[PDB]
């Protein structure tokens, strides 16, 4: 999309993030394991939610009968009825498909920028304890386990505490 | 040790259509053009009226078919194929204009506008009317002279409005079978009828030749008074017509059914539906979503779906 | 906002800000001070003015009567009229609707954008000489006086005259 | 240690605003684009307004006591008023609303003589029905009959070439009376027969005795064409004929004119003045408007997400 | 743009760029040299071919005269469907006039949007060997021959070859 | 030391665009999306048109002179030009304007005898309004009258059963004659009156004598359903009615026809020919059109912003 994550420099989806809609996949000397972020989650379900309240469950104005199914009406005015209505056809029918075609487009975008605000958020946490590798990922330059990893997803990751070792490692 | 962002996605996406794309896949999907025809008239709520037989434009003056339907009360009037609003030849002038404005009448009511007669007739009956032998139509009188041949008298009778709501009147003029036809029922030469009111007035004059009884109509206000003038060749009204409230007329060849509630109608039931659109049918009535021509619109509700490989 | 900077990782506006849209405030041996950014500012304003000449004071088509208030016309033509008139009433209502809308979906975003570019113009701007807060802040790891301050707003900061300093500070 | 903070402005009450994605998100700042504001009054300033007030549009043709003062007019503002009437003698125009029309638009009219001198007849029937310091008829048309009771009607023949570069709006009236010794005493005995004819019309009347009405009809006559008029009484002829002077807009309203302020956009209840988008002041509206829309308020944004300290 | 790149920090194009949309402009001290973007320039085009698509070429709805230009019809009749088709005429040009301009909005910020992708992609690439001037270059802090440069345009620089180098020349203080 | 900078396309001159913000932004290329680029002829490539001249479209039906090459025609593209004329006996058509819409896409008509035979009324009724070889009249009907000046004309009835598998489109004519005396020479003295029912059609119709015409009328009868006429006089007959073909299209137009352009949009100033989805050329077209626009131009963008060099 336009913030380049969704289908960018992400490679692809992850089929097992049943939990949520984006997440962490972490590594360590303890093994992997998938985490889903709430917060990114909502926000892009909430959004999606916002375009369904808008669409779905409008009350529609009434309409009357201006022609007569058993009964022919006058030549003339039938004729201008069936070229209103189907005028009015052809309009709708127009807005429909754009309206669906635009807001899809900013759908994706809209998630593709949940993605990016995510990544983004993680890459300022870290500050010069990491350095990202193009994928998605940060190669963090100490040694974190489950609780430290926790403690990035969680956002109580204090830098102060493993950037001294982080820099020796960076430089040598 | 390394830290990796992400996001979901599924083996079997749904194809959506955007500005820049077509047919790209992403998580999930929801249709905004509603397919599901439910192939009833769903009745719960309301108080439909099916005419059946009867036509709604005979409500008025009363044919045998809708001798059950004199006065009736509905806020949904359904129209059936079968229905017939006469039964001797003729027909309504402005028909389709009084049909529009009965369907959302909320119904009719009938009052006796109280006009008496003598030195004519009034038992006017026809074979083509049959309601236990012959007779007519039951809002209406048919006025003769007193036998074959006899001269019909020049004749005034008025009726004002005494509710706070227009009343609807109908007249007929009896165009007879041969030019002596017409001297046999009323006098002799020519005939005229005038309709006045504080805002209609229109003459009327009979063509014999093809027997028919056509029907003309107009809306009287209140406290103001229709004058008729007519020396033969006219149906005189016996009741008028005052509208109840509010309805929705609805032309179809669908059941109705009690069980179920809706609120969109057309000829081939009703449309339940929250969705925007609908490709069910072009023509509706009542409250619905929009016609549209295309079979689906598909709108994203996920994000673009990436599969693992 | 798609850009996740206004109503995103800066926690709120400033009420202070009486100047424009966005700014600066920075902090140093001599206090606080709020200066206005005018390029990212008449950036955005501009754009919104562009909205606006777009939907206001526009030339509208001349339309006469079909129509008769005080002789009803033929109910069969009055009818059809009133149903087209209805349905243009449902075609400009849902227009307008989706306009606004959409317009303001955009301009938030067409904001956020201006704030971020800006975030970004001075991250650019300050090289290897100040770390990212991660609440809209630049942590300058030299000292940075009023006039070197007035230099990173109006874009004559010179990195490589702290760049030593930095460094250092920064091990 | 020093630090430079980024951030943008924010009031502490925003207003609240809709978007494709959330209801009711606060901004910094918006603006309408739904008129909501009339005003009271038919704003005349800058224009050339008619307030045709007792006098009916179609009037003005004929001319009844209403309309003499508006027998000629120039005008690109015609607004009709409820209690305008056309007529003195009961009766009524062929196509009144098609008319009305054109003259909403014609800029207002000039009139002309047609030329029209009689020999062996009275000219000068007149009405108790038309008042104007006595018994008096239609300014415009003239009221054929013969010089004395029961007298014949000579068979008349009178033709009017249109002289102009633009159409001539030609009217003239059949005359039925209240009973045939009525049209006997005005005219001759015998079948009355009015014909009119140009080179795009032909149509032939006969009046309808009984009904007591001056019924007027009307055509279009092109430049250098000519209409033909042949009849032997029930004729109400034209003395005058009309023609357009340019550009108008009709206009319907119980609004009082004022010229004190300017507008392009006219309704039944006034003038909108607005250079918004949308209204949602009159569905039906006359001039160069706004949308109609069924919103009281749309609000656009013109500033940023508004987060408060 | 939405995005900054394009008639933002990148002062302003190339017009010796004809091979492509997007492009990189090195200097080393074999010289100068110009090359185009094929994957960038390919996704923009993609974009607006799309567009095109969907604006172009399409099924026309169908046509039917209900007027007579020969000889006028009834007046009212006449007025009611003048009436209706400007009404139609009002609402094509908005929809028409407000669908372009929106997809410009749009077709300008997906043509920023691709630049800004490309630029941070290159960032990516070359990790902490080289820093960011500003002005949509990338300051290398070791030795890029011709074939080095070639080696960034087609992603299959290593950056693991060159840190050792670039981090002497960046870190230019005294490490304790 | 060495550098790597990104950058993107420019053009010395671009061309100017609207977005929602800006008015005549410069982007590298852009397209028109709205055609005002007309042919001023009838695009008739790869199809069979008929260009009906002198001939009104509902002159087909009926048959006057200047419509005799085309009682029976067959086409997908049938213009109608200025001087076509669809009577030769003053008169007009009843619902004129929805019949000339049934007919313009009709694909044309085919002709049958309704086979009407008649005894004791003359049926050879002309009039030198209708010349063709002497005195005429419509080739598709008949003017009934009396058998001498004055004579009673008999009350009288025909049926015209629908005996195919399409609509047809039956035609009557009621004479309106110049005077009382001369509806009493051609059929006799006394009122007129025909009537004519289908079980959908019901009207009557009495002749409104004072100045000579015939006024023609018409339904759509259904397959297997019959059309009853019933008349003592001032009664038109037809003789053929018509059937369809299939389908086409109507133009009204005084643009040459063009056998070397294809095209499938058309309008009174010739042919649109575009795949753009929106034209400021007409508002009044028939076929497969670009919605009409007011606006003269609309450029859509198919490129960046434009930045020239410095
Ligand atoms: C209660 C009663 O019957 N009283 C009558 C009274 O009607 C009558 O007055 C006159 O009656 C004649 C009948 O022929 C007309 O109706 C007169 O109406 C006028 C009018 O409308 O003003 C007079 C006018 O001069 C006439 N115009 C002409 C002759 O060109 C018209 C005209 O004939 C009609 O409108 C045509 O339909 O009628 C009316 O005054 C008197 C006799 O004077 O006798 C009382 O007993
Ligand atoms: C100046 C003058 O007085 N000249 C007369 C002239 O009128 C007359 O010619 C005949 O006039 C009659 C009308 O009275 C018809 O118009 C005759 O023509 C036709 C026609 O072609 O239309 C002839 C045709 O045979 C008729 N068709 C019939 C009988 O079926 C029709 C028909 O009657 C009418 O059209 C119906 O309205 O009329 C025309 O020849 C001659 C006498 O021949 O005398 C001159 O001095
Ligand atoms: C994908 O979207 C569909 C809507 O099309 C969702 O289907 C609904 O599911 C709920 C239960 O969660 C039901 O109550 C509704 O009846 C369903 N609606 C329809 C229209 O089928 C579905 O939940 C979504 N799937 C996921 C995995 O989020
Ligand atoms: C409806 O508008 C059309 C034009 O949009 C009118 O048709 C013609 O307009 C031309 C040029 O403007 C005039 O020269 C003619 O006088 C009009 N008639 C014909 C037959 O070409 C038309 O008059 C309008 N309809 C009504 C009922 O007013
Ligand atoms: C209009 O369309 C309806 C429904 O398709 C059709 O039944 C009818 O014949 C049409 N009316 C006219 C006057 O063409
Ligand atoms: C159309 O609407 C108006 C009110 O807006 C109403 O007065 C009028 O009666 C309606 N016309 C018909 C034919 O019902
Ligand atoms: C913002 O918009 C409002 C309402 O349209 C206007 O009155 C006001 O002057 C504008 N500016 C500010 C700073 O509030
Ligand atoms: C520019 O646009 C035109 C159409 O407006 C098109 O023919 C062409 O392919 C585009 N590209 C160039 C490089 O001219």
């Amino acid at each position: 999309g336009l913030f380049g994550a969704i289908a960018g420099f992400i490679e692809n989806g992850w089929e097992g993030l049943i939990n949520g809609w984006y997440g962490f996949r972490h590594q360590n000397a303890q093994g992997e394991g998938t985490a889903a972020d709430y917060k990114s989650t909502q926000s892009a379900i909430d959004q999606i939610t916002g375009k369904l309240n808008r669409l779905i469950g409008k009350t529609n104005q009434q309409f009357e009968l201006i022609d007569n199914e058993f009964n022919e009406i006058e030549q003339q005015i039938g004729n201008v009825i069936n070229w209103t209505r189907d005028a009015m056809t052809e309009i709708w029918s127009y807005n429909a498909e754009l309206l669906v075609a635009m807001e899809n487009q900013h759908t994706i975008d809209l998630a593709d920028s949940e993605m990016s605000k995510l990544y983004e958020r993680v890459k300022k946490q870290l500050r010069e304890n990491a350095e990202e590798d193009g994928t998605g990922c940060f190669e963090i330059f100490h040694k974190c386990d489950d609780q430290c990893m926790e403690s990035i997803r969680n956002n109580t990751y204090d830098h102060t505490q493993y950037r001294t070792e982080s820099l020796q490692n960076r430089i040598q | 040790d390394k830290i990796c962002l992400g996001h979901h996605a599924v083996a079997n996406g749904t194809k959506v259509n955007t500005l820049t794309e077509r047919g790209i896949e992403v998580v999930n999907a929801t249709e905004t053009v509603e397919t599901t025809n439910i192939k009833k008239i769903c009745t719960q709520g309301k108080r439909p009226t099916d005419l059946g037989q009867c036509g709604l434009l005979g409500t008025l003056i009363g044919p045998p078919q809708c001798d059950q339907f004199l006065e009736f009360s509905s806020d949904l009037i359904i129209e059936r194929r079968e229905g017939t609003d006469i039964c001797y030849p003729g027909r309504f002038t402005n028909e389709e204009s009084l049909r529009q404005i009965l369907r959302r009448s909320g119904g009719i009511g009938k009052e006796s506008m109280g006009f008496t007669y003598s030195g004519i007739r009034t038992n006017g009956a026809t074979s083509a009317c049959t309601r236990s032998g012959s007779s007519f139509y039951a809002e209406m009188k048919w006025l003769l002279s007193n036998s074959d041949n006899a001269a019909f008298p020049q004749m005034t009778k008025a009726y004002r409005n005494p509710r706070n709501k227009p009343a609807l009147i109908i007249w007929g003029v009896h165009h007879s079978e041969s030019v002596s036809e017409q001297t046999k029922l009323y006098g002799s030469g020519n005939k005229l009828i005038t309709v006045r009111s504080s805002k209609y007035q229109q003459s009327f004059t009979p063509n014999p030749g093809a027997r028919r009884i056509d029907f003309h109509w107009l809306l009287l206000d209140p406290n103001d008074t229709v004058t008729f003038t007519f020396n033969g060749a006219f149906i005189a009204p016996d009741r008028t017509s005052f509208f109840r409230g509010e309805s929705l007329g609805v032309q179809s060849d669908a059941p109705l059914d009690s069980s179920c509630r809706g609120d969109c109608f057309h000829s081939g039931g009703t449309i339940v539906s929250s969705l925007p659109f609908q490709n069910i049918n072009s023509r509706t009535v009542g409250k619905c979503p929009r016609y549209v021509k295309q079979k689906s619109l598909l709108l994203a509700t996920g994000m673009r779906n990436v599969p693992e490989k």
